[PDB]
């Protein structure tokens, strides 16, 4: 029948795999060299519970004018995909401090999902050494559930855009929450 | 090179200047969709600016812009860039090409891959009631349908590249057929293409999808296009839908008025009672028409032959009998309640012995009136012109019963008040009579609510002022004590009416201030009563000759629908109007068994 | 007695019988105002016909 | 109570760029019918530093 359209907004810190996740979901191909700052004006066809949903993927960035025009993307949203890198924890501790309030102020009563992008780096040796140089450890799944507890988000699933693992169930959960 | 000069190049349509833009974008890694090429407030990119500055219907800079965009690889984002301003949010470049009546450019963008299902969510794309100007359904196909562009609609629905399905709905759920009902006026020129495009789209959606009826996709408010037409006061499209006839055999199952037999001038037409009489299964167009429709065209739609004859048949079948049964039942219940309250002994504190046979009769009558009250609560909480007054009556009687069980004597007063409301409520039954109709229609409920407000203000004023006066009384006729307030209130009311005596002035220590306060109190009470009478006469003369001449049909329709809604659903189906008839073969090939109502008419042309 | 009271002043002797005179006062005043409104309606009917129906019918 | 000159002074816009300090109704953006204008509030919402056109008017 008619394919409903749901508005999806992906917010997160700089270089936390937002645009890469959107491109992997949409074009099925991980960007090699030229990853755009924002992946904009794309609608993706997904099937959930035998219902056709067109996900209007809206991307937000934290650089230059994008910080100024990020507020304008929030109106009419249906699901919010807050993003934090699994490898980079600073996003995880910043999510509750800045991201949870900004989304709540412009998107009341809207489902909230926080996703652990760059999951592949959890076991990466280089990233582990870089974190140990700064006395840090990769985000644990238990830590992710603990962060979701503070916000009260719809759910927490980890994504690895480079390996194309988890890039589908996250959007399925997002459109399921939007269908509510 | 720069936005201020580039927006001038596209406006002037100078292809000879845009030559160097592509090398500039390649060497600076810039795309036409970056904020350096977008107006900041309106997010208007180059293409929307190119779509208004049209000379002779053509702008040669648009193909050049598209060719530059495809080389940059941003063609999808350039062709679908939405405005960000609250007044135009969501308006992509496709809506501008459809509003400007440019079929060639609509073809160009749809071929290049423009979003054919882009929702324009701006404030101007909101209904007039919600603070907007042009509500067209928010979709590119709906905009073309509401703009009276049949060729653009056909192109959009039959694109080799990507076709817009007619079953899509906007944020409010309004489909393409709903958007043709919200843009339809009552003028003759407007209704000769709204109905034409309505039928065009309905048949197109019937052939494309034989198993789907586009007139069956309810919006977010649960209204089909027919119910939306009934609610929003659009008479022409409502008549067209209720009298729709289509000749094509493949899509002839969409008709609603099937001719059955004819004899020269006279002929019988079976109208289809779909959403006109659902027997409470779903919303019925008649119920939205009588209650929800606040437009002045309610009487015109009630005069449409299927609806009028359906109401007449409902009245004939069980309307009069059930109306008189309800009148008799209420009258007998009120008489029983009056008798049981009267014969009540009230010997000392409640409860009271029911040992005596007369006492047992009182108890039985109290049980009967309690059952009536609890029935009214059951109906009201099932719901949750007299509903509110039947509810307040039941709340009052239950409060009285709770006081009587508690042993509080005060019950009589509360119980008495309830009885008064019961006698006032009986006027609903007298709504039809011409003599007291105008009083029963709106006075007894609306005027009683405003009157309750008025005597609430009056009672608070009188009580506070009585306290103020008794503050001045001589403590020790009307000397200050424990029961001073009640007797003083009685005396004050007596002076307000005119049956008072100036024995009050003898007690007071200070006559002059007491006289001043009383004269001011008479002034304010007279002002209150005068304002009450002013409002009374104003909203009495609010009913006018046209009103009083048209109300009766509506009130009789209200009477019949209430009586018909009072019945249980099985009883609702038992007294259905019309009969099943094999109107014809459906899309799947099975015959359509539709409940149809036979109306006999004449055509002399 | 109530017919006499509604046609003319009647000293309000019945409030001697009542336990609660305030509710009796409220009922009396609401009954009087309802009667006045009903009279105004059933007499504005004729006045409305006189000022509304003489346009072509008289 | 001169409505014409008051109206003109309130929405005075000078297109000349050499002397644009005089203008009061600057235009931030304007697409189609909608005009987003910054109206200068000098001497209107004075806040007590200066007499207010609102106070005199009301
Ligand atoms: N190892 C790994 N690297 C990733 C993944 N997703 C993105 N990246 C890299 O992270 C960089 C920043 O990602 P990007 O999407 O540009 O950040 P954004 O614009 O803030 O979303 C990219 O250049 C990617 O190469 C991932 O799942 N795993
Ligand atoms: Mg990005």
């Amino acid at each position: 029948m008619a394919a409903i359209r749901k508005k999806l907004v992906i917010v997160g810190d700089g270089a936390c795999g937002k645009t890469c996740l959107l491109i992997v979901f949409s074009k099925d191909q991980f960007p090699e060299v030229y990853v755009p700052t924002v992946f904009e004006n794309y609608v993706a066809d997904i099937e959930v519970d035998g219902k056709q949903v067109e996900l209007a993927l809206w991307d937000t960035a934290g650089q230059e004018d994008y910080d100024r025009l990020r507020p304008l993307s929030y109106p009419d949203t249906d699901v919010i995909l807050m993003c934090f890198s699994i490898d980079s924890p600073d996003s995880l501790e910043n999510i509750p401090e800045k991201w949870t309030p900004e989304v709540k102020h412009f998107c009341p009563n809207v489902p909230i999902i926080l996703v652990g992008n760059k999951k592949d780096l959890r076991n990466d040796e280089h990233t582990r050494r870089e974190l140990a140089k700064m006395k840090q450890e990769p985000v644990k799944p238990e830590e992710g559930r603990d962060m979701a507890n503070r916000i009260g988000a719809f759910g927490y699933m980890e994504c690895s855009a480079k390996t194309k693992d988890g890039v589908r169930e996250v959007f399925e959960m997002a459109t399921r929450a939007a269908l509510q | 090179f720069n936005r201020p000069i580039l927006f001038d190049i596209v406006s002037r349509g100078s292809t000879a200047d845009l030559d160097g833009l592509l090398p500039f974008l390649l060497t600076h890694k810039k795309r036409l969709t970056d904020e350096e090429f977008r107006e900041p407030s309106t997010g208007k990119t180059c293409l929307p600016k190119a779509l208004l500055n049209l000379s002779n219907g053509r702008n040669d800079t648009i193909p050049v812009l598209l060719d530059i965009a495809e080389r940059t690889g941003n063609m999808r984002e350039f062709i679908n860039s939405p405005f960000r301003d609250i007044y135009y949010r969501g308006q992509t470049a496709l809506h501008i090409a459809i509003e400007r009546r440019c079929k060639h450019y609509v073809e160009l963008l749809v071929a290049q891959g423009a979003d054919v299902h882009a929702q324009a969510r701006g404030r101007f794309f909101q209904p007039k009631d919600e603070g907007g100007y042009f509500y067209f359904g928010e979709l590119p196909l709906s905009l073309a349908a509401c703009t009276n562009q049949p060729h653009i609609v056909n192109y959009l629905t039959e694109n080799p590249h990507k076709k817009a399905d007619m079953r899509r709905q906007d944020s409010r759920g309004n489909t393409v057929l709903h958007a043709l009902v919200a843009i339809a006026d009552n003028t003759r020129e407007n209704t000769k293409f709204v109905t034409k495009m309505y039928d065009l789209l309905l048949l197109k959606c019937a052939r494309l999808f034989p198993d789907s009826n586009l007139e069956a996709v309810l919006n977010n408010d649960g209204l089909s296009p027919l119910m939306m037409a009934a609610k929003t006061g659009k008479i022409g499209i409502f008549q067209h839908i209720i009298r729709r006839e289509v000749t094509d055999e493949d899509t002839r199952h969409l008709s609603r008025k099937f001719k059955d037999w004819a004899y020269g001038p006279v002929y019988s037409s079976l109208y289809d009672l779909s959403s006109l009489d659902t027997c409470g299964e779903e919303a019925s167009v008649l119920e939205i028409l009588v209650y929800n429709s606040k437009i002045e065209n309610r009487h015109e739609m009630l005069a449409v032959e299927p609806i009028n004859e359906l109401l007449r048949d409902k009245w004939r079948k069980f309307g009069a009998v059930s109306f008189y049964i309800n009148v008799v039942s209420y009258l007998c219940a009120m008489v029983i309640f009056t008798l049981t309250a009267y014969y009540q002994p009230l010997e000392g504190t409640p409860p009271y012995p029911y040992r005596t046979t007369v006492d047992y009769l009182r108890l039985a009558g109290e049980v009967i009136t309690l059952f009536t009250g609890v029935l009214f609560f059951f109906t009201n909480i099932k719901d949750l012109s007299f509903q509110l007054l039947y509810f307040i009556y039941s709340v009052l009687v239950i409060v009285s019963a709770a006081l009587y069980l508690a042993g509080i004597e005060a019950y009589l007063a509360v119980m008495v008040f309830a009885l008064v409301l019961g006698w006032m409520n009986a006027l609903y039954f007298t709504r039809g009579l011409k003599l007291t109709g105008t009083y029963s229609i709106m006075i007894q409920k609306i005027l009683f609510k405003d009157l309750f407000r008025f005597l609430l203000v009056y009672l608070l004023f009188m009580i506070g002022y009585a306290s103020a006066l008794v503050s001045l009384l001589n403590p020790c006729p009307s000397c200050r004590d424990s029961e001073t307030f009640s007797t003083f209130l009685l005396d004050l009311f007596k002076l307000t009416i005119g049956m008072g005596d100036l024995e009050m002035l003898s007690s007071t220590k200070y006559p002059v201030v007491f006289i001043i306060l009383l004269v001011t109190y008479i002034i304010l009470t007279f002002v209150l009563l005068l304002n009450m009478l002013i409002a009374l006469m104003g909203e009495t003369v609010g009913q006018v000759s046209k009103e009083s001449k048209h109300i009766w049909k509506l009130q009789w329709a209200t009477t019949i629908l209430d009586i018909e809604r009072s019945f249980p659903v099985f009883l609702r189906k038992a007294f259905r109007s019309g009969e099943m008839v094999t109107v014809g073969k459906s899309s799947d090939g099975t015959p359509d068994r539709r409940w149809c109502f036979r109306v006999d008419e004449v055509n002399w042309s």
